[PDB]
């Protein structure tokens, strides 16, 4: 029922991993020596990158949490959080509890909406995307795969290095047993061009839905992405090369008449602060 | 056991060097022989660490003989001279360990500067992991 | 005997080796297109006349096939141990070698590759809302790297150059048949000469579809149907490739179907000299 | 096409013996013949003993006559009778001197036979003949081309138009539980549901009493409830069936969603090699007739009781994922006597084509094999491709040496000297070595093997570098060195090393073997 | 009638990798039967042009009522709700469950801007379609590397994370290796001169659009970022067809992009065409 | 069961040494700057090991407030080779004793274990705090 299209909200930019950042992957694809925990790297070129999957899972994981704590006052902002309660179905193997975390995917439990009508007004869903059977609420933004900037591919080059080698142990509090390994994560300061695209499907909520993923993208910045995390090995941080609009006369045209927006040496908190009003101003012109 | 370790090496050493080009046979003798390479170096330690830093030297070139560059002398000058540093940091009981692992890939590395860099290096490459790979399944890492 | 040849090289996979008679509509509504609607006719009339043209077979880097003429099996003992009797008998195709071969009842081979592999390639359909999926089975054929599909033509050149030369240009940029807005039916097209040695006397295999006027020799039965325009065409009892025939020269039927024209399927039949054992 | 999910083809495999019947039945009654007369009668193929005037030579061309021009009506030339006769003397049927004279008589018949499937319809003189009749369609179920108006609506839903011979064939597919035979009848009757080239068969159900003149009797020898007046014709059929939980037959959906493992649907066709030359060892009526009915009843009565689960000291131990059930979910399609076509839950028709083989292994005297062709398919695949791909599974395993079973679809390099279809023998060897080191038994893993699923994918990787060069030694190392991290390095032995015995026989390496092995152990797990 | 072929050639540059898979690593890409290549298909790359400019139109399905007639007989959305065939909505066609936009007969196939182009059956009139989406196969570059050791497929492991638990649940997809080239043509119809013009501003709008979206695959976790480089505009006339002599008109766009050359370049490119029609 | 969030206090400052520091013979640096740095896991695994010593010796005290303290006598488990038991060291990561409740239940009443985080068999309680380079 009544999906339409009038332009995608493009988000460019650069992601600094301000501590080493580790995401890892499968490894030994018909090789013998490694450190045997790599972070995935693309065979092309064998540098690492930043997944689209590893970006979108975290950005959601922080975004169930701030709705599963204010799910109570926002059902009068967002119907359909009227289905849910506080809570985990964990206890009871139900796949539509009472509470807010009902889908089983192997063995964890993630929210998705059943439905498309019960997924178009969800504050989560309707944003990262659901599904469901025959009804299947589809996602509008599209995280794609960050890889290293103009500048970090000539540190390739030139000869510098971009992973690092890090010896932790591990030891028993009475008899002082060390316990050692190695992990591979990428060099602390190397950077990563993200670009996240958000399909404006409707002129109705796209304030409330661009604030959003503002929200979860600054959550990002005082958690961690991916890896061990919480022994610091996430600390990344959001660098806005521009945010341009890409409208519907666009696509038919070809004009640049795509509305850009200033985000030059903004945090990705600045763009949520008071000003978002300011920033957007010139799109609620196009609507 | 250690008795295995001084017939099958004093089997092997002087079918080592008599084969000192890393271009001697792409059959089944470089295989078959790099088990036996494997075999008496099983009864020594053999610790993996210290050659990591000339595996990745291995490995952050083998991208480079993948269209990166058709020059492996900057490459293969540091692999000569810190395997030389193995022993000539590490000495000890892993020296003895070690003097039998050198006695291999020196032979095999004065070839590489004037080889082919698309051939004759992977021939070295493919006589490099199949010394590791067996040393894993005999019951060390 | 010299054929003019025509290779089909292609580009994507085909629905089908193409039937003697999906050639001729094809090639019946390529002539409608690049010379008008009075050219048509003017073609049917030249292959009423002397003109002939084939079924398509499949090549493998010059190797020639050619189907298996029904000539051998009433006395395959004749020729020749049992399993031989079998694989001799159940094969499909003889490669220009050995169609040679058993149009004079000689000792031969069967190929032991066949160029084309009919996969089934499973498709979906999504709605344009909420991306329900929607699943459909399909199959073609799928070619090979040198290999492809060709047939064969014999008659005046002037009708070759004229009329055939033409639409095999027009039809490597629309396939023949098949869901071609999926890139099915393409192919490029050369042309070549080939030369099939044919021994005198009054039986011939047909290498095209039959449709007989008088009842055949000895034939393995096809039922096919066309589609012109939308329209169902009615199921007509063709001979398959290989059947033996003496002195037919088979027919078309025009048929209504309810369009402005009326539409001709081809059943020529395509003789070539064979030697018959006794019945 | 996808309609009639197996009440459907369970009904056709029956249908098919009803005109077996309607025509041997009708020559035994024109010619003043009995049921001795039939030499055999299995499979679509009949023999029947008679005698030479001109006044039955008249009679026996208009019972072909009749047959072909049914058959020519009723089904668009896709069946055909092609009945043929040869005259003999006395002194043929027994051997004179060293010469078979029973035999060259077979191929005086046999080769008559040939020439009439070759001219395949002859006798119709309206075959080739052309008339555009308005306004044709064709059935959605079985593909038949009938005239509009003649198309009713089906039992399944009133939306589809289905032709009239479909919807006596699913009522005929429910009425297969509910069923003691068949009784043979004239055209004209009430109460009849499927017609035949020259008569009528009414279904003579469970509670109900016989009509006719003749009765067909399913698998019994013995008239129980039959008059005294009638005719009592026994034929035996393979009629296993697992019931759902009302009173009738399994759907294809049922089967695989009460398998072992994941959900599929298993497919096998198989059948007996060199059979045809085995009827030509024979040198007399007495001889052929025995040799004809002790093959038919291995497909016929026998296998029930394999399928209900017996004879364990004949059979022994087969490669199977969980120990036979009391009530297994097997449907018999079709099995003739030279073959069959059996379906069922996946992981059980694995269990039962070892089962087959073994059982008939010692059936025969260990002269005659199967090839058993194995094929496994979702249940929403259509059967005109699921019989097309398991039949060409069958050949696979029929040209290469005629004792072989296809198990999975394996890839293989293009040399020729890398066959793919298991050899029986070396088939459950390498079950008794691989199989009970990495499985345990009812979908489940051995012991520490859990949460290491990863690894036999990756050694099925390692099978794949094998492929694209046979050549190469890259496989050897790998092999061992994946079996040293995980702490493995005493499963496969016979993997991490080359063997230089099989260099020198130009045989396939034993990572080649490896492939059909693992992935029976990988696909009983959900995987 | 017919007059000739716009012929459009040049190169698909998967960016990021793609995915398809043939539903039999658990979810592999499509490969040939024989040679191993990955590919990508016709119809999902007509049927992905197909959706993404049926969406654009849905939303102007007001302002296109001068420009195309038979779009005054639609409102816009699905006909899921109620499972009704040609009712007022867009979406109106149920093939067994997906409602898609197919127009039912000619005489509307002909004025609607998606049914004219890609293609409509409908009850009665079948109007076939008017592009050809040819496949696309790797770059003779690319051919090379798939013999010179390189893996043109690679396994990423995606995981499912419990929100409370933390618990991990994996599953494998094989993609094609990215930075690949694959090299398409789609080979469009001249039918009518009249609407000559608009189905390939219609055609190159869908790419602009496939180009910010995704092709196929898990898409939204990444695996799309579809590029086109045009290397080849042709025309293919009528003359060319009956004679075979070379005379068809050619337009270079050797380093044009697909915003570059709807209006940067379509005016100028094929400015010679429109001389000829 | 019910993972909430309502804010997250941020704890900045400067650690200073007195007196020299070492952590590993070279002191581990930053490979892009070339500077010496305190890790991560230097400075969280640290405070956890002063941590579990300091619960280790009252378990009189915390139980009255923390539950699943009461289901540990304070000792150790390197003599006797027993997973779960009596002794408050309870895991054996290859040869180290390092106090994990083995649940979120255990972890939800643990003082340490809600705190420092928590793995476990099908449970894996994550933690509260993260501590950067
Ligand atoms: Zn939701
Ligand atoms: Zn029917
Ligand atoms: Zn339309
Ligand atoms: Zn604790």
């Amino acid at each position: 029922m009544d999906r339409r299209f009038y332009g995608k909200i493009v988000i460019k930019g650069k992601i600094k991993a301000v501590t080493g950042l580790h995401i890892g992957s499968q490894r030994d694809i018909s090789e013998i020596g490694g450190i045997a925990n790599p972070v995935i790297k693309d065979p092309h070129t064998g540098l690492p990158y930043i997944p689209g999957s590893s970006l979108k899972g975290r950005l959601r994981s922080l975004f169930e949490i701030l709705v599963n704590s204010r799910l109570g006052e926002w059902r009068e902002k967002y119907p359909s959080l009227a289905n849910y309660s506080p809570g985990s179905c964990r206890p009871d193997n139900q796949e539509n509890c009472g509470k807010f975390f009902n889908r089983k995917i192997n063995r964890g439990w993630i929210h998705v909406c059943p439905d498309y009508e019960t997924a178009l007004a969800c504050p989560v869903c309707r944003l990262f995307g659901a599904s469901g059977k025959e009804s299947n609420f589809p996602s509008r933004i599209i995280v794609r795969d960050a890889f290293l900037t103009k500048e970090w591919e000539e540190k390739w080059r030139a000869g510098e290095a971009i992973t690092e080698a890090k010896i932790e142990v591990g030891i028993d509090r009475v008899t002082s047993q060390a316990n050692p390994r190695t992990n591979e994560r990428v060099v602390a300061g190397a950077e990563f061009e993200f670009e996240i695209i958000y399909n404006v499907e409707n002129t109705t909520h796209w304030r409330d839905d661009i604030k959003n993923l503002l929200t979860a993208m600054a959550l990002l910045e005082d958690s961690y992405l991916g890896g061990s995390g919480s022994r610091g090995y996430g600390k990344v941080k959001f660098i806005f090369d521009s945010f341009e609009f890409r409208p519907l006369d666009y696509y038919r045209t070809g004009k640049d008449e795509d509305i850009v927006s200033i985000d030059a040496r903004e945090k990705s908190v600045s763009d949520i602060l008071s000003g978002f009003d300011s920033l957007f101003s010139e799109v609620e012109g196009k609507l | 056991k250690g008795k295995q370790w001084e017939a099958i090496q004093p089997y092997f050493d002087n079918v080592v060097r008599e084969a000192k080009n890393f271009l001697e046979w792409s059959p089944n003798k470089r295989l078959a022989n790099a088990v036996t390479v494997a075999a008496y170096l099983t009864s020594q330690g053999l610790k993996t660490n210290q050659v990591r830093k000339i595996l990745d030297m291995a490995r952050t070139t083998e991208l480079k003989v993948k269209r990166g560059e058709g020059d492996i002398k900057d490459d293969l000058v540091k692999m000569r001279y810190l395997l030389a540093y193995t022993v000539g940091k590490a000495t000890g009981q892993s020296k003895y360990s070690l003097d039998a692992f050198h006695r291999i890939l020196d032979p095999m590395l004065e070839v590489l500067m004037g080889s082919p860099k698309k051939e004759n290096f992977e021939k070295f490459y493919d006589f490099l992991q199949a010394v590791v790979a067996y040393h894993k399944f005999f019951g060390g890492g | 005997p010299k054929f003019i040849a025509v290779k089909l090289i292609p580009k994507g996979p085909f629905r089908d080796i193409p039937r003697a008679d999906t050639l001729f509509g094809a090639i019946g509504n390529a002539i409608s297109a690049i010379h008008g609607q009075s050219a048509v006719e003017e073609l049917v009339d030249a292959f009423v006349g002397g003109a002939r043209i084939s079924s398509a077979f499949p090549y493998s880097g010059d190797t020639y096939y050619l189907p298996k003429p029904l000539s051998v099996e009433p006395a395959l003992e004749g020729i020749l141990r049992y399993t031989t009797a079998k694989r001799l008998r159940k094969a499909k195709y003889l490669d220009l070698k050995n169609f040679e071969l058993a149009l004079r009842l000689r000792p031969f081979t069967i190929p032991e590759e066949i160029p084309y592999a009919r996969v089934d390639v499973p498709r979906v359909v999504l709605d344009r809302v909420t991306q329900d999926s929607s699943i459909y089975f399909w199959e073609e054929i799928r070619f090979r790297e040198k290999s492809g599909v060709y047939f064969l033509y014999s008659g005046p050149r002037e009708v070759f150059d004229g009329y055939i030369a033409p639409a095999m240009r027009f039809l490597g940029d629309t396939g023949i048949g098949g869901k071609s807005t999926w890139g099915a039916g393409l192919f490029e097209v050369e042309f070549h000469e080939m030369k099939i040695d044919a021994p005198g006397s009054e039986y011939s295999v047909t290498l095209s579809n039959a449709l007989p006027t008088k009842t055949p020799v000895l034939w393995r039965l096809l039922r096919k149907g066309g589609w012109s325009f939308g329209r169902r065409k009615p199921r007509m009892t063709f001979i398959a490739e290989g059947s033996i025939v003496k002195n037919d020269p088979g027919g078309m039927e025009r048929l209504e179907l309810g369009l402005s024209h009326e539409v001709y399927v081809y059943g020529l039949t395509f003789p070539l000299g064979v030697e018959l054992p006794e019945g | 096409s996808g309609k009639g999910t197996l009440k459907y083809l369970r009904a056709r495999s029956a249908y098919l013996e009803l005109i077996g019947w309607d025509v041997v039945l009708e020559i035994l009654s024109r010619l003043g013949l009995t049921r001795a007369n039939v030499v055999f009668n299995a499979g679509g193929h009949f023999m029947i003993i008679a005698q030479n005037t001109p006044d039955a030579v008249k009679e026996l061309e208009e019972i072909r006559a009749k047959a072909v021009e049914w058959l020519y009506r009723e089904f668009e030339s896709d069946l055909y009778l092609a009945i043929e006769w040869e005259p003999v003397s006395g002194r043929e049927f027994g051997r004179e001197g060293g010469k078979n004279l029973f035999a060259e008589a077979r191929k005086r018949l046999k080769h008559k036979l040939t020439v009439r499937k070759l001219k395949r319809f002859g006798e119709i003189k309206g075959l080739f003949e052309h008339g555009h009749t308005e306004r044709l369609a064709e059935c959605p179920v079985c593909g038949r081309e009938l005239p509009e108006g003649k198309l009713e609506p089906s039992a399944s839903d009133p939306e589809t138009k289905v032709c009239p011979t479909c919807n006596r064939l699913v009522s005929l597919g429910g009425n297969l539980p509910k069923l003691l035979g068949f009784g043979r009848t004239a055209k004209n009757d009430a109460g009849v549901l499927v017609e035949g080239p020259f008569s009528g068969f009414v279904p003579y159900l469970q509670g109900g009493r016989p009509v006719g003149e003749q009765i067909l009797v399913k698998n019994t020898l013995n008239p129980g409830e039959i008059p005294e007046s009638a005719q009592f014709v026994p034929y035996f059929v393979a009629d296993y069936f697992k019931k759902d939980p009302k009173g009738g037959v399994a759907t294809f959906e049922e089967l695989s969603m009460a398998s072992t493992g994941t959900r599929r649907l298993g497919v096998m066709k198989g059948d007996v090699d060199r059979l045809g030359e085995f009827f030509s060892s024979m040198d007399s009526p007495s001889k052929l007739a025995t040799a004809s009915r002790f093959m038919d009843y291995f497909f016929k009565g026998y296998i029930g009781a394999i399928i209900e689960g017996k004879f364990g000291y004949i059979i022994g131990d087969v490669p199977s994922l969980r120990d036979w059930p009391e009530e297994p979910d097997i449907v018999v399609v079709y099995a003739g006597g030279d073959d069959f076509f059996i379906v069922g839950a996946w992981d059980q028709i694995f269990e039962l084509a070892f089962r087959v083989r073994r059982a008939f292994n010692a059936y025969t005297g260990g002269k005659l094999t199967l090839s058993v062709g194995l094929g496994y398919f979702d249940e929403r695949t259509p059967i005109y491709r699921m019989a097309d791909v398991v039949s060409e599974r069958l050949d696979t395993a029929k040209d290469e040496g005629r004792n072989r079973v296809f198990v999975v679809g394996r890839s293989r390099p293009l040399d020729g000297k890398h066959k793919l279809s298991y050899e029986w023998n070396h088939y459950e060897e390498l079950w008794r070595t691989y199989a009970p080191r990495i499985y345990a038994g009812n979908g489940r893993l051995k012991g520490k093997l859990e949460s290491k699923k990863g690894l036999l994918w990756k050694l099925l990787e390692i099978r794949e570098l094998y492929v694209r060069d046979p050549n190469d030694v890259r496989w050897a190392y790998l092999t061992a060195y994946l079996l040293g991290r995980h702490g493995l390095s005493d499963l496969f032995p016979e993997l991490v090393g080359i063997d230089t015995k099989a260099v020198e026989r130009k045989e396939p390496q034993p990572v080649y073997w490896v492939d059909g092995v693992l992935k029976i152990v990988l696909m009983a797990v959900r995987r």
